[PDB]
């Protein structure tokens, strides 16, 4: 059905911030799921995905430093984002993965001193 | 209703990178390349392809729903599926109760619909099933690979006055007694020595205290492709579906409990609904691979005369760019949709029972795959359960793969209509 990041802001190089993701059952349940990010003059990169049984893994770029985790319980998905840096700046969005073709809004995450 | 550019791309941003990179060789180069390199995770790799586990799945759901079912099955009669008198067949290598062997003994009763299946059919079953299991014991290859082949070899006995469905004329084999005979069928020639043997009641070691006919079965050749065992997988469950035969099963005390208890095998319609539909969708996702074949990415497009790249007119490798990305593009949505098809995380009631009770169960005493022993029988032992996690341990490790298909297929599109 639908799709519905938040958390993101501005934040200062070095810092943290949780995103969240609220997914629809029908998208969310026994799927794999994911996080993705359009940064300026780009198009979507993917970021992290983790299984319905819970195995996270990372793009290179993120790895280390992003933590993806779900709740089954309660069809979320969420992205702790730790030693952030301005590289980090984009509009980032949930999905499961395959994607469904209609993303959601996506939430802006902006680094900068 | 947008108007004009610069308004349009103030709302899409994305769509003005999208241009920006279709009017350059060299992000278009490095998407073909990407594609080159996808396309190789879905059809040449096997562990991390989702489309390879996808296969697998489709095929291990098949098999493991007659590794549920077949010792329940009942089946009997004479060659040309009509009732017998007196007359046991039985097929070794198969999940019977506390057997590697199941029992084909009813007799009287026409073998039919709710009645038992026919030898003929069980005939057709057990051989597609030899070669599953086979298959699945030695691994199925990559998508790509279409010329791998397999032996299979399997055996089945008659015995008791009357049966005639190890006879000449069911089998092919002129002396009962120690003839052989060699047939072969078809874009693959697979061949078939069938020999038979006949074991007096009394002679040496003869278990059984009475007198039976042997038939070997050795066919060499048999394909191996994704494509090929698909069929046959399709055949197991047709052929039990169609022939849909009486079952009455034995449910354990502790052990998970199988509704109904007696019936016809075409009554698990979900199952076998459920089973028929991914198997038609690996055939469609496997399908895909000749497109992508026929459509290589590996040659750099750019210009001609040293003039710059005109998205316009230098375009024509467009086309051909755009079937391959679609083409990926859909083996991983085919792939994924196989999983769905089973997983029991979006099962309900007895489907969800079947599923998580006894098909993604083995209580062989893990077995490699294609084993059959005398405990097989009322679980699936065929790792789905351990398939479906590989599927989606593949699709999560195709995150990046999935976009780079995404953002080659926007390119091409952009150049298909450019060039339009
Ligand atoms: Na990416």
């Amino acid at each position: 059905v639908q799709l519905q990041e938040s958390g993101g802001g501005l934040v200062q190089p070095g810092g943290s911030l949780r995103l969240s993701c609220a997914a629809s059952g029908s998208i969310f349940s026994g799927n794999v799921m994911g996080w993705y990010r359009q940064a300026p003059g780009k198009l979507r990169e993917w970021v992290a995905a983790i299984t319905p049984q819970g195995v996270p893994n990372y793009a290179d770029s993120v790895k280390g430093r992003f933590t993806i985790s779900r709740d089954n319980a309660k069809n979320m998905l969420y992205l702790q984002m730790s030693s952030l840096k301005p590289e980090d700046t984009a509009l980032y969005y949930c999905n499961r993965l395959p994607n469904y073709r209609s993303w959601g809004q996506g939430t802006q995450v902006t680094v900068s001193s | 209703n947008y108007e004009n550019l610069s308004k349009l791309l103030t709302r899409y941003s994305t769509l003005n990178t999208l241009i920006k990179l279709s009017a350059d060789p060299s992000a278009i180069n490095a998407a073909r390349e990407n594609l080159g390199a996808s396309a190789k995770n879905l059809i040449g790799d096997t562990k991390n392809s989702p489309a390879y586990q996808a296969v697998l799945l489709a095929i291990n759901a098949a098999v493991g729903f007659w590794n549920v079912l077949g010792y329940a099955t009942q089946c009997g009669g004479n060659a040309n599926g009509q009732e017998s008198t007196s007359s046991t067949t039985i097929f070794n290598n198969e999940p019977g109760y506390r057997s590697t062997s199941i029992t084909c003994s009813l007799n009287r009763y026409k073998p039919g619909y709710y009645g038992p299946m026919s030898i003929e059919n069980f005939k057709k079953l057990n051989e597609a099933y030899q070669i599953l299991q086979t298959a699945l014991n030695k691994g199925l290859p990559a998508l790509k690979e279409n010329n791998g082949t397999v032996s299979v070899t399997y055996t089945y006995t008659c015995s008791g006055e009357g049966n005639d469905n190890c006879s000449k004329k069911a089998t092919g084999v002129s002396d009962q007694n120690g003839g052989t005979k060699t047939k072969t069928q078809t874009g693959k020639t697979v061949t078939t020595t069938i020999s038979s043997k006949v074991v007096d009641s009394q002679a040496k070691g003869n278990t059984t205290r009475v007198s039976y006919t042997e038939i070997t079965n050795k066919l060499d050749g048999v394909p191996d492709s994704a494509q090929a065992l698909l069929a046959q997988a399709s055949t197991l469950i047709n052929t039990i579906n169609t022939a849909c035969p009486y079952f009455s099963v034995t449910n354990k005390s502790g052990g998970p409990q199988m509704e109904p208890t007696r019936g016809k095998l075409c009554g698990f319609t979900e199952e076998i609904s459920a089973i028929q539909k991914m198997i038609t969708d690996a055939q469609e996702l496997v399908n895909q691979t000749s497109v992508i074949n026929e459509h290589e990415q590996s040659t750099p497009v750019g210009g001609n005369n040293g003039k710059p790249f005109n998205p316009f007119t230098d375009a024509s490798f467009a086309q051909g760019m755009l079937a391959n990305a679609s083409a990926q593009a859909k083996m991983l949505n085919l792939a994924h949709q196989v999983g769905q098809t089973i997983n029991p995380d979006n099962l309900t009631g007895t489907f969800k029972n079947f599923v998580t009770g006894f098909l993604a169960t083995c209580n062989n005493k893990g077995s490699p795959p294609g084993t059959v022993t005398t405990q097989t029988f009322a679980s699936g032992c065929a790792y789905v359960e351990q398939t479906i996690t590989n599927l989606n341990n593949s699709i999560a490790h195709f995150g990046t793969q999935e976009q780079q298909i995404q953002q080659a297929e926007n390119i091409a599109d952009t150049l298909v209509n450019f060039g339009s």
